[PDB]
């Protein structure tokens, strides 16, 4: 588990497109198991790939037609571990849509 | 790349294993990540979560529920996988 | 492996970006699982799952028109261990008779959605430990005389957090064998019913983290090992019989 580059897609509505930015963030593996014995009150623990600390970074969107370009905020990974997911800023599914998810094309 | 961080599979519990008879335990790697929210993604959700974490875990696929010694029940894993995680939130 | 709008893959089905409305009836009667994501289903029909022995998990995700759960949805699943209805925008209507006897059922999650009221699982009767796990649902205020009865025959866990819970009436778990209970983030949720336990084996674990809570019960707490609010306690108090 380490900060990667990927390729998000950051997609603008009004225009029917998405441009594709390089960043930064997290994949890899964590260890994890399966516990044999149950003690109700010490229940078990997994650890999943994720950020520790991350930045927010702006961006330039093309426009088109009769939209002006705009700016978007994104998240920037800048540490990543094997922790809990923080379901306050994080969505914590077994499958998104994907980083690079674009609803045109 | 390939740092080191076994894949998972059975192994032997140390504490409820005996001579002649172990008893198996899922313990390993799987794959997870986090990447930013798709903005399409935004849309499906009352509750907005800039970020998204996909995880798996090391889990039994099947299993075995044999007694040992002291009065305790326990499982015996027959096979494991990397599944989905129900214990790693918040 | 394909259909237009599915692909049926191995045995493992998934409709994504849908040319539906409705879930499909020429769905391949032996599938381990199926997922819905990314759909512009309207409703979920009655009897949608009918007639699928095999099915393991059924993923409803991120769909944003999704409104209605008819009755007798999940229902003759033998096999059925896990439902996940995630991130439904609109889904404001489940069924009070959606969920009929899984005897399988290991976990429900239902998250990110519009609901207003907990799902009606006493008809469930699930002979295993379910992990019941309602989250982010902004729009559930109240659990009310008897919640979580005929869920399983034995230990559950409720993950009623983060949702709008503002009222808990007296023997909400009434009936049921309480493995454990979190009720963090509800923050308008400021009392506990001096007979919310009524009939429960109580929770072993409690967590009221981000609550307006400002005391517990005098009965119901016998078991409690573990209790999270602003830390976490144990052997930090002798007294957690409260
Ligand atoms: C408390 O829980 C029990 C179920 O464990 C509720 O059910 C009573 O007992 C049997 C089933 O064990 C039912 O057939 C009856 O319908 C129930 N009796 C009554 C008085 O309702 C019981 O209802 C719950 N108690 C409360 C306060 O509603
Ligand atoms: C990501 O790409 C940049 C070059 O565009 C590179 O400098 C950097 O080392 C890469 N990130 C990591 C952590 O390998
Ligand atoms: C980011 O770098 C990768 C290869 O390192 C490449 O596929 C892609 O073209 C780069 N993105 C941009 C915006 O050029
Ligand atoms: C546990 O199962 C394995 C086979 O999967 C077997 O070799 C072993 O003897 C079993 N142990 C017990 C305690 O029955
Ligand atoms: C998440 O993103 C939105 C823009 O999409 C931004 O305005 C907001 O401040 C971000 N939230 C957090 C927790 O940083």
């Amino acid at each position: 588990c380490e900060l990667t580059n990927i390729t998000i897609a950051i997609e603008k509505e009004e225009c029917r497109f998405c441009i594709s930015i390089n960043t930064t963030w997290c994949a890899g593996y964590c260890y994890t198991r399966d516990l044999v014995y149950k003690d109700p009150a010490r229940p078990k623990i997994q650890k999943t790939c994720t950020f520790k600390e991350l930045v927010y970074e702006t961006v330039r969107v093309p426009g088109c037609a009769h939209h002006a370009d705009s700016l978007y905020t994104y998240p920037v990974a800048t540490q990543c571990h094997c922790g809990k997911c923080d379901s306050d800023s994080t969505d914590c599914t077994v499958r998104g849509l994907g980083p690079s998810y674009c609803s045109f094309g | 790349d390939v740092q080191d961080c076994p894949e998972c599979t059975l192994q032997e519990n140390p504490f409820f294993s005996q001579p002649g008879a172990p008893i198996l335990q899922c313990m390993g790697c799987c794959f997870s990540r986090a990447y930013p929210t798709p903005l399409r993604s935004k849309k499906t959700m009352l509750v907005q979560k800039n970020v998204t974490s996909e995880s798996t875990c090391c889990v039994a696929k099947s299993y075995n529920r044999v007694t040992v010694m002291g009065g305790f029940k326990v499982e015996n894993h027959t096979a494991c996988h990397c599944s989905t995680c129900y214990y790693h939130k918040s | 492996c394909h259909h237009r709008i599915c692909h049926c893959s191995n045995r493992v089905f998934l409709c994504q970006e849908s040319k539906v409305t409705e879930i499909p009836s020429d769905l391949p009667r032996n599938a381990i699982e199926l997922r819905f994501v990314l759909t512009k289903l309207r409703v979920i029909q009655k009897g949608a799952f009918s007639g699928f022995g095999d099915l393991e998990k059924i993923e409803i995700s991120q769909n944003d028109v999704l409104e209605v759960i008819e009755a007798d949805v999940f229902s003759n699943l033998p096999k059925l261990h896990e439902i996940r209805i995630e991130k439904a925008n609109n889904l404001l209507y489940i069924n009070p008779e959606a969920f009929q006897n899984l005897p399988n059922l290991q976990y429900l999650l239902i998250s990110n959605t519009g609901i207003k009221h907990l799902p009606d699982v006493h008809k469930i009767h699930s002979l295993q430990k379910v992990l019941l796990d309602i989250q982010d649902n902004i729009n559930i205020h109240t659990i009310e005389r008897n919640s979580f009865v005929g869920l399983s025959f034995e230990s559950v866990i409720l993950w009623l957090n983060k949702n709008g819970i503002q009222e808990i009436h007296n023997c909400a778990f009434n009936g049921t064998q309480l493995d454990e209970l979190n009720l963090s983030d509800n923050n308008n949720l400021e009392e506990l019913p001096n007979d919310v336990f009524h009939g429960a084996s109580g929770p072993v674990i409690l967590d009221i983290s981000r609550t307006r809570i400002h005391s517990l019960p005098s009965y119901g707490l016998e078991n409690l090992k573990k209790l999270r609010a602003r830390s976490t306690y144990n052997l930090k108090k002798l007294p957690t019989l409260e």
